[PDB]
């Protein structure tokens, strides 16, 4: 068909756009790392702990990703990366014997559909997986090696979910509280703190039935461990507060877009600032008391849009990824700012940033602390993904 | 290493890597912006970076008074949602020319798919 | 490779002659292995002309 | 040696450039704004000092700037077809396309049809009103995007709302081609009792 | 003014449309730097050259004949059949790698005078694909490992070897099996010292004595035994330990 | 050849069939 | 012998022409369409009435820039369509349904180019491509997984370019510059053992590839028919067909004249020699003949451009009573021929990118 003969042509197209964006590459970025994986990994996130080596430009840092398969055995794997504190430091800037390399493997069940660590114990982590319980694990009681014997020991993992799902959200206040959306239109909270030698399984604390379509992504007030909000297929997303009498009645409820919505992101900093992202290439944000007017709208994004952050130790950056395989990044401080016409056709002002250097569509992308102008992301194709963007542009 | 150089240092004479494309694709490219131009005339009349767009009324509109209006339409079909227009302001609109920047977004696809294609083309899977 | 990182080197095992090959440096994942096979200038030059280095000087 | 042949080794890659050039102006790899050459484009620096709790407030100051409204209750009076039989009229309404769904369904409804005469041009009869009751609504069309009628004896359209909220139509005289399977027309006015 | 060269064979010149501005891109450049840098990385698939004009600026341009022109994903993807090629619907082992093309940006400002006048790849890991050494073929990261290809013996030489035995005429039978049953025990195993002699024998009636009684092959395999007891790499013990083997 | 006329050398490598345009692409053949 | 050329074609591309190939591989009734590989330019054309012939739909390789060699007509039991594979210089192999009107099977591995071409008798789904490094490699298209490969470390020291399969497909003959003759049984107990393994292979079973076998040892060999170099030789029943440069052409059988084909041992070296179908004006290789479908009518060209054709009834070469048919506009190079599935059309291809049929004159 011609679809398939369009689709071939556009393979020589990815590879064209990468082979061009390789060659402008070095004059716009001031980090380029490259790492491909065995079996792709669905998300990524960062360690918030971090060490950097005295005298040594490149820095300790740790990441933690799932395993996706075909039919072998999945692993939960924590990965290790040294990246160059001083530039200065010019075996391109380091030593020839690699910066990147993989220490832990515990062996997981189907693939990560979503996994984080709780704050208070960066050590404890859940993770959603196809199954209906919500796996938890802490890597410091577990073998770094994996086990060959398929035996997985989800030790205090989560049940109250009927089955998988994406969606998760740790208390940033309250210690083992955690917010989990399933395909059972339903979110469920635990109480990790609360847990005795129950069995290693925990039903869930609370359940909530707001959303009347698959829920899909639900989190805490960044500063509030009171207030929470959940985020699904309805294209309606609704605020909730906790203790609040029936699960099923949000404290407030107002639609996002003309099209699934399923990202949703607080201002660490702000309290009132809440971005929300949308399927319709549609990224928005909202206010806490103004929640029948939308703040701002961004729609340069080609296509679907899922994953959403907020930029540490800079309030004025959100960026966002998803199936256009480019990533947007957005000055709030220049939304509608007065730009010249070589900059319109450009970009609006507001727009700060976009980078599309993958062939494969990014699945994740994460920043760390310590480091606010770099950005971990994962593609499809296996391929990690760090970089660092000119101080130019940020002056 | 400190005094790493650039990237060139690699070598005087090498056999070729061999070309990713292909002659049959190329092709088909070249006769899909040909009959491209033939509508859109980006390389003849747009000088690569514009399009020319000739109006067209569709229904005639007057009003209680003398604002008698027609709705301009234009042969690509996928051109700007169509608008109202006066008579006084027909016959010079009959050819208008819009850069590549101010097109619409869904123009993006209407134009050639091949402009950007979701390669899943499916949710084969999340 | 007139600058490789492995040589040739005839050694005597229980009466029978072979050459082994042995890394001229320290050798890490992936290397293109290299020796020189030690004809004359000019018979060189008529196989072996490729040498793909750039001058750092 | 003939150009012609040098041009033919030069023709592809110039031709693949062209078509490079094309979608990148569409869809760009990157921001050429952020080029250090190229710094003239946003010269303006980033004043992360501006605060963001003013939103809130000026997109109120807008709202009431841009406040809307409608007629209310669509009215239409029928005039003779002209041509050198009967016509009927349909509605339609067009939705947004969801994550699943490969293309974005529409809706038609048979709003209803005139007793038009065979091509009456002048001096036909002693007219008829076609009534239409406030169908089109907001909050409907949060969900779908705006709605379109039909006209068939044969086939033409005509839209009633924008995406920028604003109605197209007002009740002045109107005259639409028609078309099959200036030529056949049909004419009307617009109403708002 | 825009020069294209064919060895110098056939050569056109065009005269530029407004100065500062993308023949291909469309770009007002605005910068004869921005330009000059712009013509490069944009138009890779060339190559291009400062020659000065009468006015001031002229451009000679000519392809590039190293262009670098290929699939950048995972190399085993293009060998397979149409179809097959491209999949990216489901997950996909492969092998490692990583490379690092930026550790710091120079950020050099720009510079004519130096500009013209110069005018006028830490990788690691396995990056290309590798072949099956016998036959040829593509290998997969899948069977990366175990893939020593190579042993004690190959088979085709155990083929080689039985077929000069029977060239021979002197010899009957007998014995002709005999070395056919030790020697493909031998380069099986590859012994090499006296010690590792002695030890094969018990270790060949071993494996092979009931093969011996199956043969009835015996008699002419204790003289065969006998013939390295007269080569020293045999004791007497030895002898009775076959015995003993055999019944 | 011998008239080195604009840059619409371009516009006349490429479309040498199916209604050349601008009809003045020939001088440049 | 009741023959005369009633129809000529010349392609345009001046190409030098190389093997022709009638679609046998037909139903009674189906249109009677044959094909031919040029330089790079691969053509197929149906034979009709009147001398008519109808040229069908044609294809070049603008992507490699190579001379085809050798094809071979291919045929589908899934889909039921016929197919046709080709090879050239370059030593890969592609198979083009005319249904699907492309190649999606794509096979490469050989060293450095293909030289013969052709279908096991029974199953369609074997193909032996001889190769320009000495190698004889077995692939299973149905299963795209390599079979059991031929030659190695004791075979032809030298480029083979002339094998042939036998009626029921036992035994692979082969020839090559080094003017050996060797061949090997298909029925070695070991082998079909491997071709059911090659139909039984996933390569997501496991990490592991499949194991496509080695040959080294031919059940015969000898170079004592021909001084000069051998580029023809097909199976005549249980006898063995083969031509030189050196103008004549030999029939021969293994051993002594009772003996058994199937009962020859590998360490055999004697030879039959009962052949004299003798020609002249072709002193060059690279010739090939034609056969008739039921192995009844021999046709050669020549150099020259004259015609060399004798029956395969009792006429034997005790006095090889030989028709020499000739058409005067045909001169160049008579590089290859081709007859129906029957005998009543043959068509014969000049070098010069010049066809020229011959029909039946019964």
């Amino acid at each position: 068909k011609e679809a398939a003969f369009d689709d071939a042509v556009e393979e020589r197209v990815i590879n064209e756009e990468y082979k061009i964006w390789k060659k402008n590459t070095p004059f716009l970025y001031d980090l380029v790392m490259t790492h491909a994986l065995e079996w792709p990994s669905l998300t990524a996130q960062w360690l918030p702990d971090v060490t950097r080596p005295e005298g040594k430009d490149f820095s300790i840092h740790r990441l933690v990703l799932g395993t996706h398969t075909s039919d072998e055995q999945n692993h939960l794997v924590i990965a290790s990366v040294q990246l160059p504190n001083d530039d200065a430091q010019f075996g391109g800037f380091g030593s020839v014997s690699g910066k990147i390399e993989i220490e832990i493997k515990i062996n997981h069940e189907g693939e990560v559909n979503r996994a984080r660590y709780m704050p208070q114990n960066p050590c404890i982590i859940a993770t959603k997986t196809p199954s209906s319980d919500v796996l938890v694990f802490d890597y410091t009681k577990h073998p770094s090696k994996p086990d060959p014997s398929g035996e997985c020991n989800p030790d205090l993992r989560l049940r109250g979910h009927q089955k998988e799902g994406y969606g998760l959200s740790w208390n940033p206040n309250l210690s083992g509280h955690l917010l989990s959306a399933s395909d059972d239109h339903t979110i469920c909270l635990w109480d990790i703190s609360a847990v005795p030698k129950e069995g290693k399984v925990v039903d869930a604390k609370t359940i909530f039935t707001g959303h009347t379509a698959v829920v899909e992504d639900v989190s805490w007030h960044l500063l509030h461990e009171s207030l929470f909000g959940s985020v699904a297929d309805d294209q309606k997303l609704m605020i909730w507060d906790t203790r609040s009498n029936n699960t099923s009645k949000p404290s407030h409820s107002v639609d996002a877009h003309t099209a699934e919505v399923n990202c949703l992101s607080f201002n660490p900093y702000s309290e009132f600032i809440l971005a929300t992202g949308s399927a319709d290439k549609t990224v928005a944000l909202w206010d806490l008391r103004n929640l029948k007017l939308k703040l701002h709208s961004f729609e340069s994004h080609k296509d679907e849009i899922f994953q959403v952050q907020w930029s540490p130790h800079n309030e004025t950056i959100l960026a966002s990824s998803g199936t256009d395989r480019r990533l947007n990044v957005w000055d709030l401080s220049k939304i509608g700012e007065e730009q010249s016409p070589e900059d319109a056709e450009d970009g609006p002002p507001e727009l700060l940033f976009i980078h599309g250097g993958h062939t494969a569509k990014i699945s994740d992308f994460s920043w760390n602390p310590n480091e606010p102008w770099v950005i971990c992301s994962v593609s499809e194709d296996n391929i990690m993904q760090v970089w660092q963007m000119a101080e130019n542009i940020y002056n | 290493n400190k005094r790493r150089k650039l990237k060139n240092k690699r070598r005087r004479s090498l056999p070729r890597p061999h070309d990713f494309f292909d002659a049959q694709t190329l092709d088909a490219i070249r006769h899909r912006a040909i009959c491209f131009n033939l509508s859109a005339h980006i390389e003849s009349l747009g000088k690569g970076h514009s399009v020319v767009f000739h109006s067209t009324v569709i229904a005639k509109r007057k009003e209680d008074s003398g604002k008698i209006k027609l709705l301009l339409h234009w042969m690509p079909e996928d051109i700007l949602p169509d608008v109202w227009v006066n008579e006084s302001e027909r016959h010079q609109l009959k050819t208008k020319v819009v850069h590549l920047s101010k097109l619409p977004k869904d123009t993006a696809l209407l134009l050639d798919p091949n402009i950007y294609r979701t390669m899943p083309q499916k949710r084969l899977k999340r | 490779s007139v600058n490789p990182n492995c040589y040739a080197k005839v050694m005597m095992v229980n009466g029978d002659h072979r050459i082994g090959i042995f890394a001229k440096r320290a050798i890490q994942t992936g290397e293109e292995l290299f020796f020189d096979y030690r004809y004359s200038q000019a018979d060189a030059l008529k196989y072996v002309g490729i040498e793909r280095e750039m001058e750092i000087p | 040696a003939d150009h012609e042949l040098f041009l033919q080794a030069f023709e592809k890659p110039t031709q693949i450039y062209r078509f490079l050039r094309t979608r990148n102006l569409i869809a760009p790899i990157f921001l050429h704004r952020t080029l250090t050459y190229m710094s003239h484009r946003n010269s303006r620096t980033n004043i992360k000092r501006k605060t963001f709790k003013v939103d809130d407030m000026l997109s109120k100051v807008e709202k009431m700037k841009g406040e809307q409204e409608s007629h209310s209750h669509l009215q239409l009076t029928f005039t003779g077809f002209f041509h050198k039989v009967t016509l009927e009229v349909l509605l339609v309404k067009v939705c947004h396309k969801k994550r699943k769904d490969v293309s974005c369904p529409i809706r038609q409804v048979p709003t209803g049809k005139k007793q038009v005469p065979l091509n009456p041009d002048l001096n036909q009869t002693k007219p008829s009103l076609a009534v239409s009751s406030n169908e089109f609504e907001p909050s409907n069309s949060h969900m779908v995007k705006s709605y379109s009628l039909l006209f068939r004896v044969f086939v033409a359209q005509m839209t009633v709302f924008d995406k920028n909220r604003r109605l197209q139509l007002l009740d002045g005289e109107y005259e639409v081609a028609m078309q099959e399977m200036q030529g056949p027309t049909l004419q009307f006015t617009l109403r708002w009792t | 003014f825009y020069q294209f060269l064919y060895n110098n064979n056939t050569r056109q010149q065009t005269e530029a449309r407004d100065d500062l501005h993308c023949p291909w891109c469309t770009l007002n450049c605005r910068k004869l730097y921005s330009l000059l840098k712009h013509l490069k990385l944009c138009h890779s698939r060339f190559i291009f050259n400062y020659v000065y004009h009468p006015k001031g600026a002229r451009i000679d341009v000519s392809i590039n004949e190293c262009y670098d022109g290929s699939y950048a994903g995972n190399p085993q993807d293009i060998h397979r059949q149409p179809g097959f090629a491209f999949s990216r619907n489901g997950p996909v082992k492969r092998t490692p790698i990583t490379h690092i093309l930026v550790c710091r940006p120079k950020r050099t400002k720009a510079s004519m005078s130096e500009f013209l006048e110069s005018e006028d790849t830490y990788s690691s890991g396995h990056n290309r694909l590798y072949f099956h050494s016998d036959t040829c073929l593509p290998l997969r990261p899948q069977e990366m490992e175990v893939d020593s290809e190579d042993e004690k013996d190959p088979e085709w030489l155990r083929e080689k070897t039985i077929t000069q035995i029977e060239e021979f005429s002197d010899v009957n039978e007998g014995e002709k099996e005999v070395m056919k049953l030790w020697n493909l025990h031998v380069m099986k195993h590859g012994f090499i010292a006296d010690n590792q002699m002695n030890h094969a024998c018990m270790l060949f009636v071993e494996n092979y004595g009931q093969k011996i009684i199956k043969k009835n092959l015996c008699r002419n395999f204790m003289l065969h035994l006998v013939s390295m007891h007269d080569f020293n790499l045999i004791s007497i013990m030895s002898i009775d330990k076959a015995v003993t083997k055999l019944r | 050849p011998p008239p080195a006329t604009q840059i619409s050398d371009l516009s006349k490598r490429k479309p040498k069939t199916e209604d050349f345009l601008t009809f003045l692409c020939l001088r440049g053949s | 012998y009741s023959f005369k050329c009633v129809n000529s074609l010349k392609e345009d591309h001046n190409q030098p022409l190389f093997g022709v190939q009638f679609n046998w591989h037909s139903k009674e009734g189906d249109p009677l369409v044959f094909a031919t590989v040029g330089s790079n330019r691969v053509t197929l054309y149906e034979c009709h009435s009147q001398g008519e012939i109808r040229l069908l739909q044609s294809y070049v390789d603008a992507d490699a820039d190579e001379n085809f060699y050798t094809c071979a007509w291919t045929y589908d039991s899934n889909t039921s369509h016929p197919l046709l594979a080709v090879a050239g210089s370059r030593g890969i192999i592609r198979i083009i349904n005319p249904i699907t009107m492309q190649c999606i099977k794509h096979y490469v591995g050989h060293g450095n180019a293909i030289n013969e071409l052709k279908f096991h008798p029974r199953d369609p789904n074997l193909l032996l491509s001889v190769s320009k490094d000495h190698a004889l490699r077995l692939w299973n298209i149905q299963t795209d997984t390599l079979v059991a490969i031929f030659g190695g470390v004791e075979g032809h020291r030298d480029e083979v370019l002339s094998a042939d399969y036998d009626l029921l497909g036992e035994k692979i003959m082969s020839c090559g510059m080094d003017h050996s003759l060797k061949l090997w049984r298909i029925n070695s107990k070991r082998m079909m053992n491997a071709i059911k393994e090659s139909y039984d292979y996933n390569p997501n079973k496991t990490n592991r590839p499949f194991i496509s076998q080695k040959i080294h040892f031919p059940d015969f060999s000898t170079r004592d028919i021909h001084r000069n170099y051998v580029d023809c030789v097909r199976w005549l029943g249980d006898l063995i067909l083969s031509k030189s440069c050196e103008n004549a052409i030999v029939c021969w059988k293994p051993g002594k004249m009772e003996d058994d084909i199937d009962k020859i041992k590998p360490s055999e070296s004697n030879v039959t020699i009962l052949g004299r179908f003798d020609y002249s004006q072709c002193d060059i290789w690279y010739m090939r003949f034609s056969m008739d479908f039921w192995q009844k009518m021999l046709a050669l060209g020549n150099q020259v451009g004259k015609l060399y054709v004798w029956d395969l009834e009792v006429e034997d070469p005790h006095k090889a009573k030989c028709t020499t048919l000739t058409h005067h506009k045909c001169g160049a190079a008579i590089r290859q021929t081709s007859f129906s599935r029957d005998s009543s059309i043959l068509i014969a291809v000049c070098d010069d990118a010049s066809i020229w049929r011959w029909d039946r004159l019964r």
